[PDB]
DNA sequence: TAGTACTCTGCCATCAGAGCAAGCACTACGGCCGATTG
DNA sequence: GATGGCAGAGTACTA
RNA sequence: GGCCGUAGUGCUUGCUCUGAGUUUUAGAGCUAGAAAUAGCAAGUUAAAAUAAGGCUAGUCCGUUAUCAACUUGAAAAAGUGGCACCGAGUCGGUGCAUGCAACCAAACCACAGCGUGCUCAGUCUG
DNA sequence: CAATCCAGACTGAGCACGCTGTGGTTTGGTTGCA
């Protein structure tokens, strides 16, 4: 029923998008820049034909107009990680270096799921289809991207410039990200309440009740809709507890991860090269948030990761991979923080690996927010057991900021090191500044930790 | 990249070389191959030798170059001659000197009638009767007083001027003068006259016989003197006899002149000389002087003339016409005896061509030595022939007027003579009294040898100036040629530069601006001590002046005493004084300062400052000039300075020698900082008080700045040119220019990086100067050895023979006469112990009865026989049959001998190089391979290049069983610079205290040191040194007995060593120098263009610079068709210039069609070709070839050879000869691969089966005469042109390959310097 | 049979002087030059 | 001094 | 050992000169013989050339030194060629040669701290 | 009085080699999402 009652947002029936507020924006360049020639690079025939349909829509549309220019590049095919769909990318290599460079404003994945609080517990997640093509582009600019194609059924052959910003362009992302937040500006001001998360193209809208994501969603498909922006309805999670957003699972305000994440995971044999054995390492090091004491689990299996080695798979290697396969078996429940209670982080060290865990409050009891760790520098390897502590919780607080987005947290550790910083037995004086902030970090009563935590 | 050494062996006519590593293994790498052939890619050993012809000097270029000119200047005379004769031999004959020019020449070819002189038959006849002989018409010329026809007249100065004679006796002669005793006896009559206080009288005293004497001028003074009572030599009667023999005597002891006074007869300054000493002494001896210079003249004229001259004035023309009489008379008597004593050989004798006689005399090519051996036996087998024997024996007998002892003929008789006949002549004919001094300045005009050619800037042999443009003749000579500049430029184009200051002529040794330099130098490294003195003092400026200006401008010698007493004690008034640094005696003094103040007597004008140009003109002008007239004419300038007296004592005084400093560095440039020059400085530096080497090496100066600014402009030459400019012989020089490219081509190849170490080596290195030399001695000595028994230089070139005649007959260390019958009994004992040095000259060689005489054998010879025979050998040094270096070797025991520090000395340099020339050679090694700087502009010694002596790598070789033998092959040469490279790392390695010594850059312990430093090869010295070597303060092995001898055995039997021979473009001669008769034959090369070879003669044996191959077509037979021909052409040095102007237009004159510019290829001499199972040869000529395959003999038969025919001659050799005769079956061996090889490549049938049957005939010879001759046949299998060899007392002969019709299919090889690089070019293909 | 045409063998090659000047390279001789020990 | 030129005697193949 | 001085020897370069030697021509060969041939007579000297020759035209220069092949250059000159091992009859064989963020590894540059060897100056000792 | 016979140590400067800490470029890898 919600693609009937607002057919001017849905892609599936409003058509092309185009921004009916963004001005045309000249792509500026250096004052000692020259244009450009470059052949179009050999394609194979199945990718030819892959985004063959894709010129011929996105000429209809007036996106793509023949033009004669001196700036050439060649087309490139990149196919989505599903299918064969073969998205199209222009391939600017030498248009990037010649471009000039701005600031870029994106926002990193790691900070937008910590603004998102456990209060909302209604969530609806809007990917915007066809994003980059959404902002007109000046027709001076224009020759500055084209490329070279000849189809004899077509019967045109020559440059074919964008008439909206391309894909494959390494402004395109910070250009999109800073037109639609102006757009959205307006929206958030007339709702204090919703929550509103914006990745590039993909929006995510938080609410307090049922009836409150209701409103809200009606309001931001209006606003959308006026605005020009298309959202895909085939997937578009609207009014549902369970949703998906930026690879993670969201559930009862929790940021649990997705089953099919951890089968990749496992699925995989035992690695017999390192190419093998490079690739599962990323699959664990996405979920490290989940595991606790990555770090030290996966210890044994770095030392093989160099390029200059021998693939001795010994038994230690094998129990360091068993490690890993059983922790994200049963991987925990990550809450969302909360930036308005403050936080806690435990910190522990053994062996030269920094362990911990930050957690924040639930009722009378403690929920994990994320798990950290990390190796120790060589420098603090050697050092006793008393001032590895003191390094390992200036390593662990780095990490920690990165997810409290600065809110003061306290520091709770096994010993009572927090005293032997002011008085210990260059890297020194800056570790005393990190923790020794009072407006940043303090250290609470000290007390042991679960070695699970 | 490995590290590696390169080793050289350096010869005359070879360049070995050889690469080794770290392990002394020499290395192989595959090496590709250009061209066209099918072979892509060869390995080759990285070791071999370069073989190249012998350079040589340009002593006979420069004496064809004054051949040419001479024969251009006679030319000229005559052409003057015929100038002055013209206009009236126009009226006379005008045809004369036509006729003249073309007497060479056929009948048909003659223009005018083949008469020369008269042109009518009956003319000729008659003239040619009346004179028989150009000397009946001189002297009829001479004496008769009525006309002479114009022709004749011209004939005889034409002669005279052709032919004039030595200029050797300057000044004039008279030939009035003839007898010698009548001369004598009015000399002693004028003596008697003037030297009235004792009587002289000569009668009854032979002095004809004595004066006339063969002998020596000195001994015929002694026995004039002794013949001669009261009054001995340098008397005054002496030195007038002296002074007419021709020795000059000093008149200061007759006299008390107190100067030299010397006077010589010949010379041109005779009449100053003369002049003065009359000025000096009183005219009445001048009576005395020209009676001594009229007897001179006869005594040097009686040897030739032998004619009385009271009848004729053409005294020469006499005596030639007496022999010619002479002839004619015993001619008849000899026809007239032989016709009736003799008819069976009268044929034989006298018509006979081809044997000697009076028809191979006359008619043949037999000389008069020849004529008389062939005529001496049988004119003592008859009768009647006494006095024919006693003619033949006095060499009077049938003598040809022109003669070989024609050359003592002076030009002043020729002078007379001409000058008889203008005389006589200038009645009638007016132009010849015109003309007659100019005709005698033809005759007696000669170019002075200062002057030199008279060119016009077209010559590099020329530096004579001109004055003026126009022609230059004799009689204008004076007024065109700048004789005094000439003189000058002759003198300063050779000699040497400054070595600091190379931009500057050197001054004059004896220049004041020199001596002054010397002295300050000397005077400012001297420090005095005094009382009172807490620290020497420098002697300052002021001090130094006043010592220079009171002492050495007053006394010749300056001295210590003199020092303390005139100036410190008398001016410094400091009785103790203590000089230190100078010896009692100053070294430099002022030696020119007061020559010139004893003569120009103005001590004003040589201390003053403005005149030093005029001083150092003085000096240069008296070091550059010798003769007196160029000096007068030079110091003419400075007739207005000083009065006559005092100009003649100038010209008289002369300097002789060349400084080593310039002007300019001494005086002209001036410091930077305070315009000082090096003089003042030396006159006061602060206290300082440094010398030249001190100013030119101090940092703060601008001395060195200056100094090497200039030796950087103009920058070093090219290699050609340092080696040149390098002093040696030019084969030393070709084969270290050779050494460079090799070593060059060996970096590049091995990867262009420079070797760790360079070691080189280079060898060391007359019968008829050995017979004049003892004729000579003889003479001196006034002995009758070669009367007794006469020798030939043949004979004289035995070693035994010729010390026999040198040492007189007699014993060098006794007082007995050795028989020269009784020879090749004795023993040849050296002056020096051969075990001390390596030295078999006849400088140290003695020959004496037995060599025990001498006593101890391991020094001098014992000081009782030097007490004994020092008066012998003292009169034998007087004689010159020995030497001063011989003579001082000699008498060393009483100086005091051998000491051990000589001792130890000779043993030290014999393991020790230190020739200029080695060290030129490593000099220029050094800067050719480290070019880069270090932080303070320090040189990195990046390569060490070592030099060793020969001695190491031969006593390696004997010591070690690696004998080498020289008749083998060529790869001696590659392994001696194999074994030089690694025993002079192993050197350097083991000692590194010793690289001053070698690499370029007590007295009882330094004996035996330097004895046993080769020991650390040995192993059992009884001493046992460990297998390993090692350094010393270091890991490093520098030896392994167990592996390293066994490399280097493996190295020295490799198959493959790179032997290449350099091929040359040939040069020089056109063809053999012998005219040869005419003779039907297209060899013949004519001697002019229009001279016909079947006509006149000419030359052959062209010789051929470098072959050609030419493809092109030929016409053969009558149908004149073309046939294709491939061959090779010739090009003799004579059209090599016509060959390379036009290739195309002289190959179809030679008869070639359709040639193809293409497939020309130029072939030098010695190109190898590579025909079958690897044969090669090399072209020799465009119709010969040589040998080009090496015979790799194995180690074990070369060490056989050695030991059996026992090179360079107890329980060692006890166990040698055991060896031999256990491997007796050793010669079959050898004999079979000898065979092998030379059926496979040699393919000499013939000579094969010859020496193959001499062998089997001569088998059951000693094991010893048998190898000693295996080693002779290895000629037949060897490289190079064919030569001709001897097995016992048969003789096999050369077999040449004479055709090289088969090289034009084989493989053409372009080889580099190493032979590494090659093109194979397929000439099938072509 | 006449006429070229290539191969092998022995003979044969310009030689003697006289002066002058400059330079280098090596070999002996005389004289030095210091300090320490017997 | 030694090595290449040259004349002459000798033998061989083809028009 | 070093220096200074000298006496000698050898060699190199350059210049001015001399005597020969060789080649062609001139120096009428006679007689007896058809011709070859034979018998006698005569012999000593001179002219010209002495590297062909060249242009620069001089009373000049012309035999020393230098020179594997190919490419680029007028020329002077500059460039052109893989390594290791086992063997040895003139060398052979085998083998190799798109954008964003953070974290980990190799290597690179720069700087600071510690240990250790080489070069220069000074001092002392021996 | 006459004849014969430089090395080491320490101090100062330039390095040069090995190890540790920071900064920075670039290459591999890792995911994420575009």
């Amino acid at each position: 029923t919600w693609l009937s009652d607002f057919p001017q947002a849905w892609a599936e029936t409003g058509g092309m998008g185009l921004a009916v507020r963004q001005a045309p924006l000249i792509i500026p360049l250096k004052a000692t820049s020259t244009p450009v020639s470059i052949k179009q690079y050999p394609m194979s025939q199945e990718a030819r034909l892959g985004i063959k349909p894709h010129i011929q829509r996105l000429l209809d549309q007036g996106i793509l107009v023949p033009c004669q220019s001196p700036w050439n590049t060649p087309l490139l095919p990149v196919k989505k990680p599903g299918t064969n769909d073969y998205r199209p990318v222009q391939d600017l290599r030498e248009v990037n270096k010649r471009v000039e460079d701005i600031h870029p404003t994106v926002p990193n994945p790691y900070n937008l799921l910590s603004g998102l609080p456990p209060s909302h517990q209604w969530y609806t997640v809007l990917d915007l289809k066809d994003a980059f093509f959404c902002l007109r582009l000046h027709p001076t600019s224009q020759p500055l991207f084209a490329f070279e194609w000849r189809d004899p059924e077509m019967g045109i052959s020559g440059q074919l410039t964008w008439t909206r910003l391309p894909q494959g362009f390494k402004n395109s992302p910070t250009l999109f990200n800073e037109a639609l937040h102006r757009d959205l500006a307006d929206f958030r001001i007339q709702h204090p309440d919703l929550i509103l998360l914006q990745y590039v193209d993909d929006l995510l809208l938080a609410a307090t009740s049922e009836l409150d994501c209701q409103q809200g969603t009606r309001a931001l498909l209006q606003t959308l809709g006026n605005l020009g922006y298309r959202a895909s309805a085939k997937k578009a999670q609207i009014c549902q507890k369970q949703v998906k957003y930026l690879g993670y699972l969201l559930k009862e305000g929790q940021r649990w991860l997705t089953e099919a994440r951890k089968e990749t995971v496992m699925g995989q044999p035992t690695p017999k090269t390192p190419r093998q054995l490079r690739e599962f390492l990323g699959k664990a090091g996405f979920c490290r948030l989940f595991i606790p004491g990555f770090a030290e689990m996966a210890a044994p299996l770095y030392p093989l990761t160099k390029p200059g080695t021998l693939f001795n798979w010994g038994p230690d290697q094998q129990k360091a991979y068993q490690e890993i396969k059983q922790a994200l078996l049963t991987a925990p429940a990550l809450g969302l923080p909360d930036l308005t209670k403050p936080f806690e982080l435990f910190v522990d060290e053994k062996q030269g690996y920094a362990k911990g865990v930050l957690t924040q409050k639930l009722g009378p009891w403690r929920r994990p927010v994320a798990y950290l760790s990390k190796k120790l520098d060589p420098v603090a390897a050697g050092w006793p057991p008393c001032l590895r502590m003191v390094a390992a919780i200036a390593v662990l607080t780095k990490d920690a900021g990165k997810l409290t987005m600065g809110q003061p947290l306290v520091i709770l550790a096994p010993h009572a090191v927090e005293a032997l910083v002011k008085q210990p037995p260059a890297r020194m004086t800056h570790y005393q500044a990190l923790l020794l902030d009072t407006d940043r970090v303090q250290f609470g009563p000290v007390v042991a930790l679960n070695p699970a935590t | 990249d490995k590290k590696y050494s390169i080793g050289l062996a350096i010869g005359t006519n070879s360049v070995g070389w050889a690469v080794i590593t770290d392990e002394y293994k020499v290395p192989s790498k595959k090496f590709k191959v250009l061209g066209n052939t099918d072979r892509h890619s060869i390995k080759k050993n990285l070791i071999g030798a370069l073989l190249f012809d012998s350079g040589e000097t340009a002593e006979a270029t420069r004496l064809k170059r004054t051949a040419r000119r001479r024969y251009t200047r006679r030319k000229n005379r005559i052409c003057y001659l015929q100038e002055i004769f013209s206009n009236e031999m126009a009226k006379v004959d005008d045809s004369f000197f036509h006729r003249l020019e073309e007497s060479f020449l056929v009948e048909e070819d003659k223009k005018h009638e083949r008469h020369p002189i008269f042109g009518n038959i009956v003319d000729e006849v008659a003239y040619h009767e009346k004179y028989p002989t150009i000397y009946h018409l001189r002297k009829k010329l001479v004496d008769s007083t009525d006309k002479a026809d114009l022709r004749l007249i011209y004939l005889a100065l034409a002669h005279m001027i052709k032919f004039r004679g030595h200029f050797l006796i300057e000044g004039d002669l008279n030939p009035d003068n003839s007898d010698v005793d009548k001369l004598f006896i009015q000399l002693v009559q004028t003596y008697n006259q003037l030297f009235e206080e004792n009587p002289i009288n000569a009668s009854g005293v032979d002095a004809k016989a004595i004066l006339s004497a063969r002998l020596s001028k000195s001994r015929r003074l002694e026995n004039l003197i002794a013949q001669l009572p009261g009054e001995k030599k340098n008397g005054l009667f002496g030195n007038l006899i002296a002074l007419s023999l021709g020795l000059t005597p000093n008149f200061k002891s007759n006299f008390d002149l107190a100067e030299d006074a010397k006077l010589q007869l010949s010379k041109d300054t005779y009449d100053d000389d003369l002049d003065n000493l009359l000025a000096q002494i009183g005219d009445q001896y001048a009576d005395l002087f020209l009676a001594a210079k009229n007897l001179s003249d006869a005594i040097l004229l009686s040897d030739i003339l032998r004619v009385n001259t009271e009848i004729t004035k053409a005294p020469l023309s006499a005596s030639m016409i007496k022999r010619y009489d002479e002839h004619h008379q015993d001619l008849t008597l000899l026809k007239a005896l032989v016709r009736q004593q003799l008819p069976e050989k009268y044929k034989e004798i006298f018509f006979d061509q081809s044997k000697n006689g009076y028809a191979g005399y006359i008619d043949g090519g037999a000389s008069q030595e020849e004529f008389y051996k062939f005529i001496k036996p049988i004119l003592e087998k008859m009768d009647g022939t006494e006095e024919l024997l006693v003619k033949l024996n006095r060499e009077d007998l049938l003598r040809k007027q022109r003669t070989f002892d024609n050359g003592s003929i002076p030009h002043q008789i020729h002078l007379g003579e001409l000058h008889a006949i203008l005389r006589r002549q200038e009645d009638f004919y007016p132009f010849l009294k015109d003309n007659r001094e100019k005709i005698e300045k033809i005759l007696t005009f000669r170019i002075p040898y200062y002057v030199g050619p008279l060119a016009r800037g077209n010559s590099r042999f020329a530096w004579m100036t001109r004055k003026s443009e126009e022609t230059i003749t004799p009689w204008n000579f004076e007024e065109v040629v700048d004789k005094g500049a000439s003189a000058q430029s002759f003198i300063e184009r050779m000699t040497n530069f400054d070595k600091n200051l190379p931009n500057e002529k050197v001054l004059p040794k004896h220049s004041l601006l020199y001596e002054y330099f010397t002295v300050y130098n000397e005077l400012t490294k001297v420090k005095y001590v005094t009382e009172g003195m807490r620290k020497p003092a420098f002697l300052s400026g002021e001090q130094k002046k006043a010592i220079v200006d009171l002492l050495f401008k007053t006394n010749r010698k300056v001295t210590v005493k003199q020092l303390k007493e005139d100036y410190f004690k008398k001016i410094e008034c400091f009785d103790s004084v203590e000089i230190s640094g100078v010896e009692d005696r100053f070294n430099a003094s002022l030696g020119t300062y007061h020559d010139l103040l004893k003569i120009i007597k103005d001590k004003d004008f040589l201390d003053n400052e403005e005149n030093e140009d005029i001083l150092e003109d003085i000096v240069l002008t008296l070091t550059l000039f010798e003769d007196r007239e160029m000096i007068e004419e030079r110091l003419k300038t400075y007739a207005h300075l000083f009065d006559d007296k005092v100009m003649k004592q100038l010209k008289r005084r002369r300097y002789t020698g060349w400084g080593r400093l310039s002007r300019k560095l001494i005086n002209g440039i001036r410091d930077k900082q305070s315009g000082k020059t090096i003089l003042d400085f030396l006159k006061s530096d602060g206290f300082a008080n440094r010398n030249f080497m001190q100013l030119i090496h101090d940092d703060s100066l601008t001395f060195k700045e200056d100094i090497q600014k200039a030796q950087v402009s103009g920058q070093g030459d090219s290699l050609h040119e340092h080696i040149a400019n390098l002093a040696g012989s030019p084969a030393i020089k070709k084969g270290i220019l050779q050494t460079v490219k090799v070593v060059d081509e060996l970096v590049k190849v091995m990867g262009r990086h420079k070797p760790e170490n360079i070691v080189i080596e280079m060898a060391r290195e007359n019968s008829r100067e050995r017979m004049k030399r003892i004729e000579e001695g003889i003479k001196e000595l006034g002995s009758q050895i070669l009367k007794e028994h006469p020798v030939e230089n043949t004979q004289l070139q035995n070693e035994k023979l010729y010390l026999y005649y040198l040492q007189n007959g007699r014993d060098m260390y006794v007082d007995q006469e050795l028989d020269i019958n009784r020879l090749s009994d004795y023993d040849v004992d050296a002056i020096v112990p051969q075990s001390f040095l390596k030295d078999d000259s006849i400088d140290n060689k003695v020959l004496t009865r037995s060599d025990k005489n001498r006593g101890k054998s391991d020094n001098v010879p014992s000081e009782e026989v030097v007490k004994k025979m020092k008066n012998y050998w003292r009169q034998l040094l007087n004689a010159k049959l020995i030497t001063q270096r011989k003579f001082d070797n000699l008498t060393k025991a009483e100086r005091g001998g051998l000491s051990e520090l000589d001792k130890a000395g000779f043993i030290k340099r014999q393991l020790v190089e230190t020739r200029q020339i080695t060290k030129h050679v490593a000099q220029i090694l050094d800067s050719r391979m480290n070019t880069k700087y270090d932080e303070n502009d320090k040189l990195i010694r990046e390569v060490k290049v070592i030099t060793l002596k020969s001695k190491l790598v031969s006593d390696f070789r004997k010591d070690f069983q690696f004998y080498k033998v020289r008749e083998i092959n060529n790869y001696h040469h590659a392994h001696d610079a194999y074994l030089n490279a690694v025993v002079g790392t192993a050197l350097i390695k083991k000692y590194p205290k010793l690289e001053s010594e070698f690499v370029y850059g007590k007295a009882t312990a330094k004996y035996f040191f330097y004895s046993n430093i080769m020991n650390f090869f040995k192993t059992e010295i009884i001493r046992k040194r460990p297998l390993i070597e090692t350094n010393g303060e270091t890991g490093e092995i520098v030896w392994d007995k167990g592996r390293d001898f066994a490399t280097v055995r493996k190295v020295l039997s490799m198959p493959q060593v790179n032997i290449v021979k350099k091929t040359e473009v040939q040069t020089g001669g056109f063809s053999k120098e012998s005219i040869l008769p005419k003779r039907n034959s297209d060899k013949l090369i004519a001697r002019k263009k229009d001279w016909d070879p079947k006509k006149y003669g000419g030359f052959d044996s062209p010789t051929v610079a470098y072959s050609v191959l030419v493809v092109a077509k030929v016409e053969k037979g009558k149908s004149k068709k073309l046939k294709s021909v491939k061959e090779l052409l010739g090009i003799t040095i004579m059209e090599r210039s016509s060959f390379e102007k036009n290739p195309i237009d002289f190959l179809e004159a030679k008869g070639y069609k359709e040639v193809k510019k293409d497939l020309i290829i130029k072939l030098p001499k010695y190109s190898l070709f590579e025909l079958e199972n690897g044969r090669k040869r090399m072209l020799a000529s465009a119709g010969e070839l040589q040998k080009g395959n090496e015979l790799a003999l194995p180690s074990k038969y070369v060490n056989f050879l050695y030991l059996a025919s026992h090179y360079e001659k107890p329980e060692d050799n006890e166990q040698k000869q055991l060896f031999v005769e256990q491997h007796k079956h050793y010669l079959d061996e050898i004999i079979e691969q000898i065979s092998e090889f030379s059926k496979r490549v040699i393919l000499a049938d013939a000579n094969l089966d010859k020496v193959l049957s001499a062998y089997n005939k001569h088998r059951d010879k000693p094991i010893r005469e048998q190898a000693e001759n295996i080693i002779h046949l290895f000629t037949l299998t060897n490289l190079g042109a064919p030569a001709a060899f001897k097995y016992f007392d048969t003789t096999i002969d050369r077999k040449r390959y004479t055709s090289t019709k088969e090289v034009l299919d084989a493989t053409l090889i372009h080889q580099s310097i190493t032979g590494l690089y090659e093109t194979r070019i397929d000439l099938s293909q072509l």
